[PDB]
């Protein structure tokens, strides 16, 4: 059957350049237009570019026109996307897709991930998300910790060295425009316990061999 | 430019429609196709030429086009249908393909639940590190689709916002998180900040203020 395989994705610094390739398999490559389509973290699909069967017609989304060049080599069954002047907003999974009759996409690759960041390995800073001053014995309180500005993924979070697991939710990370990740972990606890029980979030960042334990306590209000 | 509702849902065996709304340069005068997408997998063609089904797509998927809007209909819903749905089309004025914004189709499998919203102001420690992050944590909701908006006093804020995609908690409901990254000076130069969370046509807004704990 028809198969498509992207490659070339990875970590690249803003302003630099990167070349993606898409290899094609079960069809006459030179008879079809080919597209690039991308999906940025948490965003909808965004069409990137298309190139006609012989390359004499190319079209580009405005968001990449002038920076990206689509090309093809019909003798090697390969589609290319030359990305220049890369920006943080170009972080995305990039897909190639076969066109059918200038009408719809019919086959797609697996995708290749492109991360645009100037960052090197960097352990997190951990800040407390202290429980609301409006906590009264008889209710529950949300507290947590903000794990910020680390690179690369992942971070793991535990509470009270693994002793506290019920009511914990650790969120996925966001990649901030700075090129660094942040995430949060939150736990719901009895307000009754806030003046007696110690709550510590344990943040492990293996890529930097950093572990941070942060004590989260009520504010001075 | 081509817009779709963020979210639609119905129970297994029921039906939904998803419409995208364009203009004469795109939906009005051009082929419309529909795609099913579960992120991390490849989009799948459902409908082409506004109402044709490819081979292998069951007849419970159908499409129509009327004027500058196009509609995908799904009957006999099953959990394998839960995905993101996009319409795609050509815009003759821009000479570009445009995807609609995407609609998350939830096949209902548990009770609807409005979100709890917890809004943390910047910690004293982060402020002393010359940074200010507002942390909006959104929990215990279902379906797993929300829209988050931030307000400074009462004006929209778009710069410096990052929001995670909802994912499941231990109790099988959804949670999501949103961040507003401010300067300490941006933080202290407003009377309040708000996280507004829209879920199933209903909005929960939490407010914090630099002058109040
Ligand atoms: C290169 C030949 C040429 O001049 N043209 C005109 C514009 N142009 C298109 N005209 C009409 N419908 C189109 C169209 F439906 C698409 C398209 C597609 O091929 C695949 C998915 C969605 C799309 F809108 C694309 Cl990329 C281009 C179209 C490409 C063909
Ligand atoms: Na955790
Ligand atoms: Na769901």
């Amino acid at each position: 059957q028809v198969q498509l395989q992207e490659s070339g994705g990875g970590l690249v610094q803003p302003g630099r350049s990167l070349r993606l390739s898409c290899a094609a398999s079960g069809f006459t490559f030179s008879s079809y237009a080919m597209h690039w389509v991308r999906q940025a973290p948490g965003k909808g699909l965004e069409w990137v570019a298309v190139i006609s069967y012989d390359g004499s017609n190319k079209y580009y989304a405005d968001s990449v026109k002038g920076r990206f060049t689509i090309s093809r080599d019909n003798s090697k069954n390969t589609l290319y996307l030359q990305m220049n002047s890369l920006r943080a907003e170009d972080t995305a999974v990039y897909y190639c897709a076969r066109d059918y009759d200038w009408q719809y996409f019919d086959y797609w690759g697996q995708g290749t991930l492109v991360t645009v960041s100037s960052a090197s390995t960097k352990g997190p800073s951990v800040f407390p998300l202290a429980p609301s001053s409006k906590s009264t014995s008889g209710g529950t309180a949300a507290l947590g910790c903000l794990v910020k500005d680390y690179f690369p993924e992942p971070v793991t979070v535990s509470w009270n060295s693994g002793a506290l697991t019920s009511g914990v939710h650790t969120f996925p990370a966001v990649l901030q425009s700075s090129g660094l990740y942040s995430l949060s972990s939150v736990v719901t606890v009895p307000s009754s316990s806030l003046g007696t029980q110690t709550y510590i979030c344990n943040v492990n960042h293996k890529p930097s061999n950093t572990k941070v334990d942060k004590k989260v306590e009520p504010k001075s209000c | 430019v081509v817009t779709q509702p963020p979210s639609v849902s119905a129970a297994p065996g029921q039906e939904v429609t998803i419409s995208c709304s364009g203009s004469s340069s795109n939906i009005g005068n051009n082929y419309v196709s529909w795609y099913q997408h579960l992120p991390g997998t490849a989009p799948k063609l459902l409908i082409y030429d506004s109402d044709k089904r490819p081979s292998g797509i069951p007849d419970r998927f159908s499409g129509s086009k009327s004027g500058t809007s196009a509609t995908l209909g799904v009957t006999g819903l099953q959990t394998g249908d839960e995905a993101d749905y996009y319409c795609g089309t050509w815009d003759s004025s821009l000479s570009a393909v445009m995807f609609g914004g995407g609609t998350k189709l939830t096949v209902l499998g548990q009770p609807k639940a409005a979100p709890s919203v917890t809004l943390f102001p910047p910690s004293s420690e982060e402020l002393q590190a010359n940074k200010a992050t507002l942390v909006c944590l959104i929990s215990d909701f279902y379906p797993g689709a929300v829209t988050v908006a931030w307000k400074a006093d009462s004006s929209p804020v778009k710069a410096g916002v990052e929001t995670t995609t909802p994912s499941k908690q231990s109790n099988n409901k959804y949670a999501a998180s949103s961040y507003l990254s401010l300067t300490p000076e941006q933080w202290k130069s407003h009377k309040s900040y708000s996280c507004q969370v829209t879920h199933e046509g209903s909005t929960v807004e939490k407010t914090v203020a630099p002058t109040e704990c």
